């Protein structure tokens, strides 16, 4: 077999290569005791990792190891990896090569240190760092196209033509699901509800993933929000407090579409996709439009595909039809790409060996891969 | 009717399917007529090599594959290739 | 004897128990000189900075000497080995070899 | 007197003919209020023009009136011209003829509209639209040669023989200093620094102008960047942030020489100069190589002449020696050409009159000039 780990922001997905579903799914968080404990039966347990933290969320102060696709603290990640291999996978790192998924045009330190910790902290014969846009391209089954990959961490676009890549054409976008959560908490305050605590920060996120949905047209629903009848639903907190939301829930996902609410100059996800397409060759543009692939944590809400389709069709030229494919479970697609990628015999030759690292150094990662 | 005779086989003994309990060890024995060739093992999604979680025992013409971590995710098919000859077998798991 | 190097004070060998704290330092006579810490051969300690290992550089005006320090806390058995201290300046290059051993 | 305006990408240089230094030097930008203001007593100045915008740069969303030598919005240009004639020049358009400099193979509408605004917006007895390659030739003082003109707008090559020009032989190149700035901002992101705002876009450009220099050999310095000592310097931003760069600074200027980093098929500046020479007659080729003249915004960095000299000498035949004349202050040479061109008596007869425009029509520009 082989080991596949998804290190995307918020959730850590782990499993075995060659399997349709991963063994371990838990959030990537480290919880420490903010408050002083006054008991005599405790082992004190200073650090908590994984879903255990979720149960003990109120007392603990949650910290995310990974911010904007960049890990702030390396030993927290190590605890997470230790937790994934032993607690749910119940396997040794030595046993198989391990595949990690990384976003395009990511900083050099993250690839070099990540391989260094994987080789030193967990002993493994070989490991490989892959790019999300290329893996989705193979999953799609197309040799030519444009891939917009938006993960929990950062949204990226990477067009491809017949095996040739265009670095200039690749555009990185700073909009992500986690960012929406910060916008969402910020938007709640003006309605009279305020959350300034990390444990309760998750609660708004929980609301966002099931209660929130994407409006066919933002302006029309907001307008009809004044006379809300079906736009308001009741959310039950563990606390027992009752929360009712209306137009507030659908205007949150909107910010990806309309960054102006955020306060940032940069254009939304549909405009950025168009920009990337323009950079690309005119001949290959036509299949780019008809095979747009949606992925990541924030692409889950229904109606995104319909809103994107009309918006891309309107701004884009009508010379060719616009088709968008948005399959369910796209959130887990990145992990899936990792498992399929590691399932290829050709790929095994390609893994970055421990011996190669020691002989040449960390800087060889850019040299070996794209 | 099927062809009268198969090409020059690379296995003296063909691994045979077996049934195992959930979480219990699984052991397969395979043999090859011709020595000097390495035998590669493949699982229903990933290749198998001498590493932990899996065990390869090779001596002379005899190759042994042992899996102690086999469970619900191993249900599917296994493929084993020796030189130019390919043969596959099915592992059944009952929960 | 030997040529005069950049280090006024050469690093000294030190042994520490598990979960203990050990500090190693090197002084360089006076732009700021570049100092690299190496483990065993091709391993750079600067890329291993974290909870276990810290780096700090300071200047003492009275002696006109720069003090470079390596901080090791919560030492582990895996940290036992040979460490190299390399300091470079615009006009001269020099280094020293020392061993950190943790026992029991 | 006379009025000379250099409408290049980024900066608008204005001054009086016969002067060795222009009166006004500010960026050609438009500033508008991105965010709504909450104050009493403000004039609510919706539009800001010139250096005033630079002072109030953070809140304002800067927009460039001129893109790739093409003006996107005509009214904004009028505001710039208004600002240059009145605020720094402190003169009326009526008072003197006005000279504008324009790149070769530029669209008809830009010359026709530009004259229309110059005549109808600002009243002047006459104006003329000139071509940069011919003006540089006169500045050089030579009747025969090949002119390589590169600047903020775009790189242009125009060969000349004894007063006769060859339109077919003129080649336009899409590489410019502004393009390098976009490449540069794109390259910074991989390191771990990201700029997505127009206001901070200028700051990387500022870094490029003095910190950056052209390497004799790209591969050699990049190779020695591993152990960088003198290669890395600290740049101070208005923000109060410290930026350190190394091999990154010299690789940016390299792209004009080596477009492959950009990903484009088109050859670099030295190859393009060569291509233009090939188009020209073999007999006149011999003085073309020794009379190469460098002018424009992106030719400022030291060592360009030395790198171009060896590359042209190596690629070109050894039958003739190679000499390149690149005097200091070549960035302002284009503006200088405009001021000197206006100065000659013969030229004044040549200006495109208001009466002629009104009678014959806008299409006379090609008819009257080259």
């Amino acid at each position: 077999a082989a080991l596949v780990i998804d290190n995307g922001s918020g959730m850590c997905k782990a499993g075995f290569a060659g399997d349709d579903a991963p063994r371990a799914v838990f959030p990537s968080i480290v919880g420490r005791p903010r408050h002083q404990g006054v008991m005599v039966g405790m082992g004190q347990k200073d650090s908590y990792v994984g879903d255990e933290a979720q149960s003990k969320r109120g007392i603990l102060t949650l910290k995310y190891p990974i911010e904007h696709g960049i890990v702030t603290n390396w030993d927290d990640m190590e605890k997470i990896w230790h937790h994934t291999f032993y607690n749910e996978l119940r396997v040794a790192p030595e046993e198989h090569p391990v595949l990690l998924t990384e976003a395009p045009l990511n900083p050099k330190a993250n690839r070099e240190k990540m391989t260094q910790i994987m080789f030193e902290t967990f002993n493994t014969p070989a490991m490989y760092v892959a790019i999300q846009a290329v893996l989705s391209l193979y999953a799609s089954g197309r040799t030519t196209g444009i891939v917009m990959d938006s993960g929990d961490g950062v949204t990226h676009t990477v067009p491809i033509y017949e095996g040739y890549a265009l670095p200039h054409a690749i555009l990185r976008l700073d909009l992500a699901g986690r960012d929406l959560t910060d916008y969402l908490m910020k938007i709640l305050t003006e309605r009279g509800y305020s959350f300034t605590t990390t444990a309760e920060r998750e609660i708004v996120r929980d609301i966002k993933e099931k209660l929130c949905y994407v409006a066919l047209d933002f302006e029309q629903e907001m307008a009809t929000a004044a006379s809300s009848s079906s736009l308001e639903k009741s959310y039950e907190l563990p606390d027992g407090q009752v929360i009712t939301i209306g137009n507030e829930r659908f205007r949150c996902p909107e910010a990806l579409f309309q960054p102006s609410f955020l306060g940032m100059e940069s254009c939304g996800i549909h405009e950025t996709t168009f920009n990337s397409i323009m950079k690309c060759d005119v001949d290959i543009r036509k299949d780019l439009y008809a095979n747009t692939v949606l992925s990541g944590g924030t692409t889950m809400y229904p109606g995104i595909a319909d809103r994107m389709q009309k918006e891309i069709t309107a701004l884009a030229p009508s010379t060719m039809k616009i088709k968008i494919i948005a399959p369910p479970e796209r959130k887990y697609s990145v992990w899936i790409g990792g498992s399929i990628l590691a399932s290829l015999s050709t790929f095994q030759q390609m893994w970055i060996s421990k011996q190669e690292y020691d002989e040449s150094g960390p800087s060889i990662v850019h040299r070996k891969c794209f | 009717p099927e062809p009268g005779k198969k090409p020059v086989s690379a296995f003296s003994k063909k691994p045979r399917s077996v049934e195992v309990a959930a979480g219990s060890p699984a052991v397969f024995e395979a043999e090859t007529e011709r020595a000097g060739v390495k035998v590669r093992w493949q699982r229903g999604g990933s290749d198998i090599s001498a590493s932990n979680k899996y065990g390869l025992a090779t001596e002379g013409t005899r190759h042994t594959l042992t899996v102690r971590e086999v469970g619900p995710a191993d249900q599917g098919s296994y493929a084993v290739i020796a030189g130019s000859s390919k043969v596959k077998f099915d592992l059944k798991v009952i929960e | 004897d030997d040529p005069i190097g950049l280090f006024v004070m050469r690093p000294q060998d030190g042994e520490v128990t598990v979960g203990g704290s050990i500090t190693f330092s090197a002084r360089v006579a006076g732009k700021p000189p570049v100092v690299k810490w190496f483990k065993g051969k091709w391993v750079d300690l600067s890329s291993k900075v974290g909870q276990h290992l810290q780096l700090h550089d300071s200047y003492d005006r009275a002696s006109k000497v720069y003090l470079f320090e390596l901080h090791i806390t919560d030492a582990q058995p895996a940290f036992t080995g040979s460490y190299r201290c390399e300091v470079s300046t615009k006009d001269k290059f020099d280094c020293s070899n020392f061993n950190l051993t943790v026992h029991e």
